[PDB]
């Protein structure tokens, strides 16, 4: 009965914060100023569990090893090995001197699955081994007030209903209920997704427990100020606890690559049992008994199983995963490497993933003119004109009138990614001055501060006064900053290029429109002004104490507005554009304010410049918003408050009739519903996030991508891919590699599937025409697990035939990894020519040694006999047993060589699916080495001392090595003209029937 | 007698070719 | 999803009718061209070989040594009383010697009377077709004394003390070369070393050599071997109805109700052996006359 437990977690949380202080004191029974007694503390601590998320479900190493020993591809080889021991059981107990070929093969198939499990397991486990090196769990302490005394205990030693105090810089331990605030600003970024530092007030503000201000949250950090509260929720019953436990209990789904592998096995066994059954019935119709026919059935079906294709595909995926690890893109799953390419809808998180999740100085308003600043994390953009008097004024208004400085170790760290204490706004301003205006150390101490006036609770303004060390004027310098409404009410002078002017409305309205431009853009604007103090009314000894009116509040000189916002990450816009360039539907999913979400969406590409929403049209026509037709709005913003009152059909409609969607104010449990909505269409979903709100989303999606450093640990663990460097362009890299490895995979499949026809046809016509065995078992192993290993792996190294980032994403119902065209090529045409080429060399060796092909009919009866040492050929010669068996084995060896020779041309025609070998180019050095290794290995398996003994692969007369050349060249020419007709005729006969 | 094939000549030659074709591919994958 | 059989928009087994015809026609033309190509190349291959000689003859360098009772495991186990116990043997012996009767070798245009004494080799020119159909030297059953008889349709053979004739593997152009007069300890044999290929039987270990008491050999004129006047072979095309030499071996003093191993080793310079092929040159048999 765990279904009800998960269902009670998918629902949005409820609370009881909206209570009076006396009612709360009665419900929890705790002194609001002294707290509770330590006895009651330990009494609860040993009553419901310590304040800490219960550990994740430990995964023993033998479990995931056995996991790698199963699955889709491995299970096929398991039924094959079991069928080998079954056929061997039928062969041992029923006939004399049974041949050890079947058992010899069964153990090999088992070893194939086991070794593949060892390699793949060591790989997937290595990905988690480097993950255990990223958990830097520093046990932090909490400040709890108990028995009237403040004490710092461990966060796990905290109980329910106890007084807790926080200092600006501390992390909120458990979920509290704010009872006494003082300039408290917490960071609910990793949880609800609120970007700007949200303030916390003891009064009840909103019915929703998340948007309200009287609740402190788990894993949130106190940015500035102090606050008191009562611990309402502890342990897993917390907000982020109820989210983490939800992510740990959700389903993973089925990767698309796994579905393609399953369907591929379906076709493989579909034709395997078809040929095995039709030939079993045909064999019984001929002459063979049930005993023999069963062995034939098992042989035909098992032979149709690509034995080596398992490891070649596993390595094929591991190689592509290596390039992911090089670019700091870790994949915990060995198949999730491909999922980015088959993706068609990306649900990205705004704060932390799309944006830098850090307040930064956006624009300026110098000389009645907007000036955009560099808002990149690595500082690689256009710089504003920084050589004017208005700049030297404004920069000092920021470099002096600000309560923000650096810290101890902040000396070698970069200018932006360094720790700064104080307000987020003041930190951003300090950074922009420390970068675009020299330094602030000597620039701040050069002006000895006299008096300061901090921000007010009402009419927020921060002013101060400083001395003037300029060697041109010994007067004073008064500076002030504040909201753009506080500076407009206390100013009359205006600065321009160095001189002053009145507050003329012709330029004051020019200030108002510039305020609404930076305001409607989702940014927070600030005003900076200063005024000279006459040294004749306030000489260099008058200490204007902070009591009464000592400075001229009005007649100040305004320098310019300075807006700010959390900017998007560096390559995020270009990357989003690249995704849309391929056809990937980008949908922003965040729980922040729509005012900022829409602005950042416009600034990254999720909202195209020109497309309007249902509200934008109404605002453009001065008409009620409920009149316009939603079909006229290509894009739409969805307020999460409205999403609560929606059904499945409605969200389906939101995604069907709107191309650009922006979900705002969405709860963590709602992101799950959004992802499921995008999945109800039938498309592939990739959710990129960082905070804990993206944990259930990054878990239910087909693939979850978490940020490596700027993301929490819950969502990072519950994800399928991690961007260790937070470079969002790795998403574009991933989708490129996913489509690349998909097509290259098809090529490797067609390669290994082509060799099956010449591997099985000798045994088929062996039964029909009753000729001596043309191809042995060990030789087949030398082909599937020997020579063809390097070619198949080298085929994965092929590059793009055309621009893959241009074509639309693959359709899951139409574009399959193994379509019926591929089987018509490998099993149908190519492999058939290879089989004929092998039978050619067969008849060549036998006819040259005295057994003409016409005479080989019905000869296997006495040929396979061990004691008939007087078998007649076409010349009348009598061959013994070993003398004719030597010819049979030295006939298997050139058949093996023949397969290698035709596989040369097959590997080259498989290198290009649509292009020509001349167009593409033999630059795949892995493939070149594949051909040379394949050839030299085949030659070594024939001319080495003891091959005719260990493997019965006797040496070959040099004339045999050329019996396969015409068939190989034939295959090359036919497939080349096929790829040529597909080039000149993009119609579809040669395409829709063969082009796989 | 025609009932004898100098197998050692072809075998030794095939081994030398097998060694050369392998080391050539090795040099191929070592572009330096 | 697996009921794509048909629809009202024409699909059968997955595709339409016109598509089935297009694909079937293409595959028929394609496979027809493939068959024609394979046949043409196999024809060129047929043009690279002659009718009077196999190109490669090195895989039959050491000729074999077979026997008449092609036993399932080279073992002769029967009862001296029960006639049905040894029927499988006698049937094969009669069918083998059915082509050696005096009535079978009656045409004088294809048969030539070699002689009652083993003589030198008979080379009938080259192996080409410039000459007509070569002659085959006759070999009457009378040469194998005590293992031929003048019996009726059923050759009443030996129940006690059985007979096992040996035969040298027929090889084209092979000229047998008996060992030099400097015989390196070859188990007492007659002094007719120059015109007959010697073949001597023996046990296999100290036990088999003791159980087998006495052996009597029979051949052309009384020599235990094959006369050189019947070699070399000129192929089935140029010498049809050819009769290779035969030599019988009878085991008189055997230990009844005991399986004993016999190794009949043929000696000569052009006769090789093999530790892997117990039939190349030598020959093994497991006789057991259980009463
Ligand atoms: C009752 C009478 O029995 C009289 O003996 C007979 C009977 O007992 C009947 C008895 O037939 C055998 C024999 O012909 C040998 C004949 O042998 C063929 C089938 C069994 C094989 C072991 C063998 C060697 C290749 C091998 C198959 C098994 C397959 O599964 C393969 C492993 C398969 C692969 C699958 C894959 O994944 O890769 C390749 C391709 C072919 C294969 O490589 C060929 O299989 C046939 C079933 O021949 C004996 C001589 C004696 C007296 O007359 C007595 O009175
Ligand atoms: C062939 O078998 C006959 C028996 O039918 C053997 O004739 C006997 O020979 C011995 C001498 O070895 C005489 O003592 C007997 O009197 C003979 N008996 C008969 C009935 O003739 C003959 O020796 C055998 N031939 C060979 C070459 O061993
Ligand atoms: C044939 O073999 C028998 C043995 O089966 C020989 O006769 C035996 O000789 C030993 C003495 O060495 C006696 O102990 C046995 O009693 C004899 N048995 C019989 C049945 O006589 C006999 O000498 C052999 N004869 C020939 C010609 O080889
Ligand atoms: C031993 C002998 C008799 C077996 C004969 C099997 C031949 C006739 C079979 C084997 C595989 C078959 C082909 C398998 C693949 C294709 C593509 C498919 O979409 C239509 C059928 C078609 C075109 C088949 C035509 C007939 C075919 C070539
Ligand atoms: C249209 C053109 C290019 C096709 C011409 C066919 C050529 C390439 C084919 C036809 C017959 C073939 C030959 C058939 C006979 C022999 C002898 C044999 O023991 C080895 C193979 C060898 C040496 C073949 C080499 C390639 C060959 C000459
Ligand atoms: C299509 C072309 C470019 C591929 C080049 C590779 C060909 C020409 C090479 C690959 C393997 C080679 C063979 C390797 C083995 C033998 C046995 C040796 O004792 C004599 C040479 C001989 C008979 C070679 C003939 C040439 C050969 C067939
Ligand atoms: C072999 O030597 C013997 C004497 O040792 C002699 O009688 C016989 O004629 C010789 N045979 C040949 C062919 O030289
Ligand atoms: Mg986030
Ligand atoms: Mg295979
Ligand atoms: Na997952």
């Amino acid at each position: 009965k765990e279904r009800d437990m998960d269902e009670l977690k998918k629902e949005v949380s409820m609370d009881d914060h909206k209570l009076s202080l006396d009612e709360l004191h009665r419900k929890y029974g705790t002194d609001l100023s002294r707290g509770l007694t330590p006895a009651r503390a330990a009494e609860i601590l040993a009553r419901d569990g310590p304040n800490a998320l219960t550990p994740p479900p430990t995964t023993p190493e033998w479990v995931k090893f056995c996991r790698q020993l199963f699955g889709g591809f491995s299970m096929l080889l398991w039924i094959g090995a079991i069928l080998c021991f079954l056929a061997y059981g039928i062969q041992a107990a029923t006939e004399e001197e049974p041949q050890n070929d079947n058992l010899y093969l069964g153990v090999v198939l088992s070893a194939v699955v086991i070794i593949t499990g060892c390699f793949s397991y060591y790989q997937e486990a290595k990905s988690s081994k480097i993950m255990e090196s990223f958990k830097n769990m520093v046990p932090q302490q909490a400040l709890v007030i108990r028995n009237g005394e403040k004490m710092s205990i461990n966060a796990e030693e905290v109980v329910v209903g106890d007084l807790v105090e926080v200092k600006g810089g501390d992390r909120i331990p458990a979920d509290l209920r704010i009872i006494s605030a003082n300039g408290c600003k917490v960071d609910n970024s990793s949880l609800t997704g609120e970007s700007e530092p949200q303030t916390r007030s003891p009064d009840f503000t909103n019915e929703n427990p998340l948007e309200t201000r009287n609740i402190a949250f788990f894993s949130t950090n106190c940015v500035e100020g102090t606050a008191r509260g009562i611990v309402v929720y502890t342990g897993d019953r917390t907000v982020m606890g109820r989210i983490a436990t939800l992510a740990s209990g959700l389903e993973g789904g089925q990767t698309p690559i796994a579905a393609e592998i399953e369907h591929f096995i379906h076709i493989i066994t579909g034709v395997a049992v078809f040929l095995g059954v039709s030939f079993f019935i045909l064999s019984l119709i001929l002459e063979y008994t049930w005993l023999e026919a069963v062995i034939f059935l098992i042989g035909i079906i098992v032979a149709n199983v690509p034995e080596g294709l398992l490891a070649t595909v596993t390595v094929c995926l591991t190689l592509t995963a290596k390039r992911m690890a090089r670019k700091n893109c870790l994949v915990k799953n060995l198949e999730a490497v491909e999922t980015l390419g088959s993706t068609s809808t990306i649900c990205s998180d705004k704060t932390g993933t799309l944006t830098q999740n850090r307040m930064t100085v956006a624009h300026m308003w110098s000389d009645n003119q907007i000036h955009e600043a560099d808002t990149t994390e690595n500082q690689s953009g256009v710089s504003f004109d920084k050589t004017s008097a208005t700049w030297l004024a404004l920069s000092r208004i920021a470099g002096l009138c600000n309560r923000a400085v650096f810290q101890a170790n902040q000396e070698n760290l970069p200018i932006l990614k360094r720790a700064v204490a104080g307000d987020a706004s003041e930190s951003a301003l300090l950074k922009c001055i420390e970068l675009c205006c020299g330094s602030v150390k000597e620039m701040r101490e050069r002006y000895t501060k006299i008096v300061e006036i901090p921000f007010n609770s009402t009419n927020k303004y921060q002013l101060s006064i400083h001395k003037n060390p300029n060697t041109a004027e010994p007067r004073h310098l008064l500076v002030m900053k504040g909201a753009p409404e506080r500076i407009l009410d206390r100013c009359s002078s205006i600065l321009i290029h160095g001189k002053e002017q009145p507050l003329d409305e012709e330029l004051k309205d020019a200030f108002q429109n510039a305020y609404l431009e930076l305001g409607g853009l989702g940014e927070r604007v600030l005003g900076f002004c200063h005024l000279f103090l006459p040294d004749e009314q306030f000489p260099e000894g008058f200490q204007f104490d902070t009591d009464d009116v000592n400075f001229p509040l009005d007649n100040l000189c305004f320098v310019g507005l300075i807006s700010m916002i959390d900017p998007p990450r560096a390559a995020v816009p270009d990357a989003v554009g690249k995704c849309r360039s391929a056809g990937i539907k980008v949908i922003m999913v965040t729980g922040d304010h729509p005012i900022t979400a829409k602005a950042i969406a416009k600034g990254v590409g999720i909202i195209s410049e020109g497309n309007e929403t249902v509200e934008d049209i109404a605002a453009r026509l001065n008409i009620p918003v409920s009149q316009v037709n939603p079909r006229d709005a290509k894009a739409c913003v969805v307020h999460g408050s409205d999403l609560k009152d929606m059904t499945s059909e409605q969200l389906d409609d939101i995604l069907k009739y709107h191309t650009e969607i922006v979900f705002a104010r969405t709860s963590p449990q709602q992101k799950l519903i959004i992802v499921e909505g995008c999945q109800r269409q039938g498309a592939i979903v990739a959710v990129t996030g960082d905070g804990v709100n993206d944990s259930p989303a990054s878990k239910k999606a087909d693939i979850g991508v978490a940020m490596g450093i700027a993301g929490s640990d819950v969502s990072k663990q519950a994800a399928d891919m991690i961007l260790l460097d937070d470079n969002f362009a790795s998403i574009v890299t991933g989708v490129e590699e996913g489509r690349l490895i998909f097509d290259n995979l098809k090529k490797s499949i067609a390669y290994t599937l082509t060799s099956n026809i010449p591997e099985i046809t000798p045994f088929l016509i062996f039964i029909i025409a009753n000729i001596p065995l043309p191809l042995g078992t060990v030789t087949i192993l030398c082909i599937d697990l020997g020579t063809d290993m390097v070619p198949a792996i080298s085929l994965a190294y092929e590059q793009a035939e055309s621009d893959i980032m241009k074509r639309q994403p693959r359709n899951p119902k139409t574009d399959k990894l193994v379509n019926e065209q591929l089987i018509s090529m490998a099993y149908g045409q190519i492999g058939m020519i290879q089989a004929l080429g092998g039978f050619f060399t067969y008849f060549v060796i036998l006819a040259e040694n005295g057994f003409l092909p016409i005479h080989l009919l019905g000869l296997r009866v006495n040929w396979d006999d061990r004691w008939i040492n007087d078998v007649e050929d076409s010349y009348g010669q009598q061959w013994t047993y070993e003398q004719r068996k030597i010819v049979e084995f030295t006939c298997h060896t050139p058949f093996f060589v023949t397969i290698v020779v035709v596989q040369w041309a097959d590997l080259v025609i498989c290198k290009t699916r649509r292009n020509s070998v001349f167009q593409q180019g033999m630059k795949n050095k892995i493939l070149i080495f594949g051909l040379f290794e394949e050839t030299a290995l085949a030659a070594f398996l024939s001319y080495c001392p003891g091959m005719g003994v260990a493997l019965r692969m006797y040496p070959l007369k040099p004339t045999w090595w050329f019996c396969a050349f015409p068939y190989s060249l034939l295959i090359f020419v036919y497939d080349e003209v096929r790829k040529l007709i597909i080039r000149r005729r993009p119609g579809g006969w040669v395409e829709k029937e063969t082009y796989y | 007698d025609p009932f004898y094939y100098d197998y050692e000549t072809v075998r030794n030659g095939g081994l030398i070719f097998a060694a050369l074709a392998f080391i050539v591919g090795l040099i191929i994958i070592l572009s330096k | 999803k697996k009921f794509i059989w048909n629809s009202e928009k024409k699909e059968f087994l997955g595709r339409t009718g016109g598509s089935w015809f297009k694909i079937l026609l293409f595959y028929v033309i394609f496979y027809g061209c493939l068959a024609g190509i394979f046949i043409g190349t196999i024809q060129v291959m047929l043009l690279t070989i002659s009718e009077f000689k196999p190109t490669y003859q090195d895989r039959v360098a050491p000729p074999g040594l077979t026997q008449i009772p092609q036993s399932q495991k080279t073992e002769i186990s029967f009862r001296p009383n029960d006639p049905q116990s040894y029927e499988s043997y006698v049937v094969s012996i009669v069918r083998f010697l059915e082509k050696y009767k005096d009535l079978a070798q009656k045409d004088d245009m294809i048969f030539e009377d070699c002689g009652n004494v083993p003589s030198e080799l008979k080379e009938r020119g080259e192996y080409n077709n410039e000459r007509g159909e070569r002659k085959v030297c006759r070999f009457r059953l009378e040469w194998l004394g005590n293992c031929s008889g003048l019996n009726d349709e059923t050759y009443g053979y030996k129940d006690g003390k059985p007979c096992v004739i040996i035969k040298l593997n027929r090889v084209l152009g092979f000229k047998p070369k008996p060992p030099k007069n400097e015989s390196l300890e070859t188990y007492p044999v007659m002094k007719y070393n120059p015109y007959v290929l010697p073949v001597h039987c023996t046990g296999k270990r100290d036990e088999d050599k003791e159980k087998v008491g006495t052996m009597e050999y029979f051949g052309l004129g009384g020599y235990p071997g094959f006369p050189l006047q019947y070699y070399p072979y000129y192929g089935k095309l140029l010498q049809p109805k050819y009769l290779q030499p035969l030599m019988a071996v009878q085991f008189t003093n055997l230990t009844m109700d005991t399986e004993i191993r016999i190794e009949c080793k043929a000696y000569g310079e052009n006769i090789g052996y093999s530790e892997k092929d117990r039939f190349q040159g030598r020959f093994d048999v497991k006789i057991e006359v259980k009463s």
